[PDB]
């Protein structure tokens, strides 16, 4: 869980904001302090080695997030959990010495 | 595929009459492979209960379902009487067809354990 | 030129393929069995095979 | 597993003096393209191919085959090298 | 004694099937291999070549829409789809959404032949004046058939997708003991046969059998060359 | 004639374009080191007809294996704002290139519990030791390094 | 359970042989019906398997279910490579590694 | 498209034979259901229970003749024989032996409609002055039957024996990929297919493949039971 926040890769809300605009581009989210804020994404661009940079949009086009609340997902990152590969159903036998 | 079952649920017994453990195996008073005894001669149940005149008969028994690869049997492999189980003679025979001929094959491996 | 490989040099690949056998080898070379020569066998992906027993 | 190996290497004394034998006949056998071998159209080597079935052109198991009947001769001091390449490179294109 | 079929269904989708009785270990002889012909080689369709106006590569991100590119295509492999002709095996497909509307499988304008049996899948989720327009050529075929492998010459800016045809979701046949019969130790053939919709399980069954008995006689005149 | 396709006017890629390896990217041009043609050269040379032109292929193509598509368009003139180049060098580029890749024959893969291991071959999901459920299972990995 | 007798399915015969084995092998109390004993094979970690390639099970129990994996940064896709006749080491003709 | 189907045979006896090419998975579809049903089916000789003059029990040792009881058992099962006509599934075979006299299959006491395709055998020796007589009941059927499950006794003391219905000895298929041109993906599926004397390799092969074409016309009429 934490992980994916103290690593910085995901973008949460600096406060109780309200998603206004989802945009796989800018999400917006207008916080309870009055201001409009917005934070564009950094969706598909190159990295050090082979592997992208991705927010992903999670949160619905309206509804008042938290402060500290997750907006936009990360490559290893989801729904705020590190998320390296994808749990698979493994048979533990030995398949025609393969 | 070579190993052998040895069950201790029989825990072996002395029977007058191949018939008494005949029936007995049925009634779950012995197992498959228990090492009991008939009149003075010891012998397992499936050591009896399966007779393969030669190996491929032996192939089609377990094959079929009327039978598992580790039993100790009775078959007639390579012009010998033998008693042992089916995995057991088929390693000899995957040997000797794989060379071509199964005599000096299984006459160079050991066909016991 | 590009990837354009017709069957026709496929086949032509394996006419001066079967015979003769290539050396494969594994880092280190302790072992002189650290390299064996075996028989090419055009195979698809991009990985390699070998006889498990020699892979020892 | 090379047909005939084991009788191959039991032909000679070491694997060396095998493998030598192997090549120069081999490529003798490049040399004149084919048309110098002691064996027949059914002894050649055969490799089976979609477009047809020809004699295979590798050279090594031409020879490999090749020696299996013993038809050739080998052994060092055979004959003089010089004869041997007026007789060779003349009967054969 | 006779071979009583019966045959149980479910809609466009589930169906089960029954052949009993049958002799010992028969039930698994025959019905696990019309299940693997079934799985693999039951013609079919979903995508193959999708295209949008504001985008130039399956990176691309489209403004008004929160799902990526690609990230679409996830629905449109998954996308279920039927011609109604058998002689249509190409045609062409059109989609428009506008404003803060949930684009769906159901949003496609309908055509000739064209079936969606899932308008409910959805395709992305769209805010305030987001834009959308598509075009799927939907071809169908046989398998699994990665875009990489088929190529597609639409347009600069359309790009293939791959490609999950067999309407096949999964099959699981049964070996169980049934009374009806003389003898003892008798089988009772069950099947699960799940699909999307494309194909009943009932064709599905039918034209496996049909590859199944043809890829099966070839076996009439073989040349014999005695050692 | 196609080697050309997508150069549409600077003689740059556009973008979301599949640059398979041996295709190219961008243009670069300049003048061959000036050597006279050898004799079969010169002649063959004025057979066909086309002469050598001052400037010969200097641009950049695409490495073997990296079959991507470009997204990044970045281009740097020297003589521009908010860039120094090398001294004495003109315009650069620096494309990106893009590639999906789905698990491969061999690729590396282990557990969380430090089990390396390359995946064999693949398998149809047509054979696939299932469960009565019908459900087939997606790997496999024999109990030896266990 | 429920989605196998609940579905309307029963105990499958190859069922039947794997948990016959089991009970020579032990893996399963003996005296238990194979409701039980598919159970005690089941929490083991372990279940009846079939092979999708014939169709006959397998003759003992395979464990199975979610585990969490990775695909690793080297892919053949990158390192695999081969030449013929490429450039060389200025001092000494030599390839490059 | 075309799988070229080529058998290769060795007498009546052993044969072996390909169906290549084919897609990758349908030699092993077809693997498995060729065996069962070729095991397990195909209607074949197999002896039943006999009896023997002065001898009762299954052990109990005959004089003059160098083989016991069950030694013998042995040589009566591995016998192989046809019936020349349908009409007759069961038949009865005598034979009687005294002296020093070297008793094989062929050396039996002929019957009505009965061919032993298995002329020499040895059945027993004789030694000097060793009387024998023995009825051995041939019956026809599919499958492996043992001793257990046929209870037969036609005479006092009458020894059940094992069956062997099935002609066939093994089958044990394989299947491989080979190329053509471009394409891998292909089955070079093989069959080794044993018999002993009733059917020859491509009739053992044959008889199967009807019993599977049988089995396959068997899905026509559903019977519908929707939940």
């Amino acid at each position: 869980e934490r992980v994916v926040r103290d690593s910085l890769a995901a973008l949460y809300a600096e406060e109780d904001g309200e998603v206004v605009k989802v945009d796989g581009t800018r999400i917006a989210v207008r916080y309870e302090d009055g201001r409009l804020v917005e934070h564009p994404l950094r969706r598909y661009a190159r990295s050090n080695q082979g592997t992208a940079f991705d927010q992903r949009p999670r949160v619905r086009v309206g509804q008042r997030v938290k402060k500290g609340d997750l907006l936009a997902d990360g490559p290893a990152s989801e729904e705020g959990f590190l998320a390296l590969g994808q749990n698979v159903l493994v048979a533990i036998m030995p398949f025609d010495g393969y | 595929i070579t190993q052998v079952r040895k069950e201790k649920k029989g825990a072996g017994m002395a029977f007058a009459t191949p018939e008494e453990a005949l029936a007995a195996y049925e009634r779950g008073e012995v197992a498959l492979n228990a090492p009991i005894v008939v009149a003075g001669r010891e012998t397992s149940v499936g050591r009896l209960k399966f007779v393969f005149a030669n190996p491929d008969e032996a192939l089609l028994a377990v094959a079929h379902g009327l039978l598992d690869l580790q039993d100790v049997v009775t078959v007639r492999y390579l012009g010998r009487r033998l008693e042992t189980s089916p995995g057991r003679i088929l390693f000899a025979r995957i040997v000797g067809e794989a060379v071509g001929d199964e005599k000096v094959a299984q006459e160079l491996i050991q066909m016991d354990v | 030129r590009q990837r354009d490989i017709k069957d026709e040099v496929w086949d032509a690949l394996e006419e001066v393929i079967h015979g003769k056998v290539v050396l494969l080898n594994r880092a280190p070379t302790l072992h002189r069995l650290g390299i064996q020569a075996f028989q090419p066998v055009l195979v698809e992906g991009q990985s390699i095979q070998l006889h498990p027993l020699v892979c020892e | 597993a090379e047909p005939g190996i084991d009788k191959l290497f039991g032909m000679v004394d070491s694997k060396y003096r095998l493998t030598v034998v192997v090549a120069k006949r081999a490529q003798q056998l490049l040399r004149h393209r084919f048309k110098n071998t002691v064996l027949e159209p059914e002894e050649r080597p055969k490799m089976r191919t979609l477009e047809g079935l020809y004699d295979d052109p590798n050279a090594v198991t031409w020879a490999m085959k090749e020696l299996l009947t013993g038809r050739l001769f080998f052994g060092e001091n055979l004959v003089p090298e010089d004869r041997l390449q007026k007789e060779m490179e003349r009967l054969y294109p | 004694k006779a071979p009583v079929f019966t045959a149980t269904t479910q809609g466009d989708h589930y169906g089960e099937f029954v052949l009993e009785p049958l002799e010992r270990g028969f039930g698994v002889t025959l019905g696990n291999p019309l299940r693997r012909i079934l799985l693999s080689s039951i013609p079919g369709t979903a995508v193959t070549s999708v295209y949008i106006e504001d985008v130039l590569h399956e990176f691309s991100t489209i403004p008004g829409v929160k799902e990526d590119v690609v990230e679409i295509i996830l629905n449109l492999k998954e996308l279920v789809v039927r011609f109604l002709d058998p002689k249509m095996a190409s045609t062409t497909l059109i989609l428009r959404a506008e404003g803060p509307k949930e684009v769906r499988a159901g949003d496609f304008t309908p055509s000739a032949d064209v079936e969606i049996m899932n308008p409910d899948l959805h395709i992305a989720t769209l805010e305030e004046g987001g834009k959308l327009y598509m075009e799927v050529r939907v071809d169908r075929g046989v398998g699994y058939v990665p875009a990489e492998r088929h190529g597609i010459k639409d347009r600069i800016n359309a790009i293939p997708v791959d490609a999950i045809f067999s309407p096949v979701r999964r099959v699981a046949f049964q070996v169980e003991d049934t009374r009806l019969g003389q003898r003892t130790d008798l089988d009772k053939l069950t099947l699960r046969i799940w699909t999307d919709g494309s194909v009943t399980p009932l064709e599905a069954l039918n034209q496996a059998v049909a590859i199944l008995k043809e890829h099966l006689n070839y076996f009439a005149n073989p040349e014999a060359s005695l050692l | 004639e196609a080697a050309l396709r997508d150069l549409d006017e600077e003689g740059i890629v556009r973008i979301g374009a599949e640059v398979k390896p041996g295709d190219i990217l961008v243009g670069r041009t300049s003048f061959k080191g000036e050597q006279e043609p050898s004799p079969e050269e010169r002649l063959l040379r004025s057979i066909f007809g086309e002469k050598a032109r001052d400037v010969k292929d200097t641009s950049l193509r695409v490495p073997p294996g990296e079959g991507g598509i470009v997204v990044g368009r970045l281009r740097l003139r020297r003589g521009d704002p908010g860039v120094e180049l090398k001294p004495g060098v003109r315009e650069v580029v620096r494309v990106f290139v893009a590639q999906k890749r789905k698990l491969q024959v061999g690729d590396k893969l282990a557990n969380r519990h430090g089990n390396k291991g390359v995946v064999a071959k693949i398998l149809p999901v047509e054979d696939m030791p299932h469960l009565p459920d019908g459900t087939p299972v997606d790997v496999i990995l024999n109990p030896l390094g266990v | 359970f429920g989605k196998r007798q609940g579905e309307g399915f029963g105990v499958d015969k190859r069922e039947k042989e794997v948990l016959a084995r089991a009970e020579k092998l032990g893996l399963v109390s003996p005296g238990k019906s194979p409701e039980e004993q598919l159970k005690e094979l089941f929490d083991l970690g372990k279940v009846v398997l079939y092979d999708g390639r014939t169709g006959e099970p397998f003759e003992g129990p395979i464990v199975v279910g979610q585990m969490f994996i990775m695909k690793l940064y080297h892919m053949v896709e990158d390192k695999m490579h081969a030449r013929s006749t490429g450039p060389y080491s200025l001092i000494t003709q030599q390839p490059l590694g």
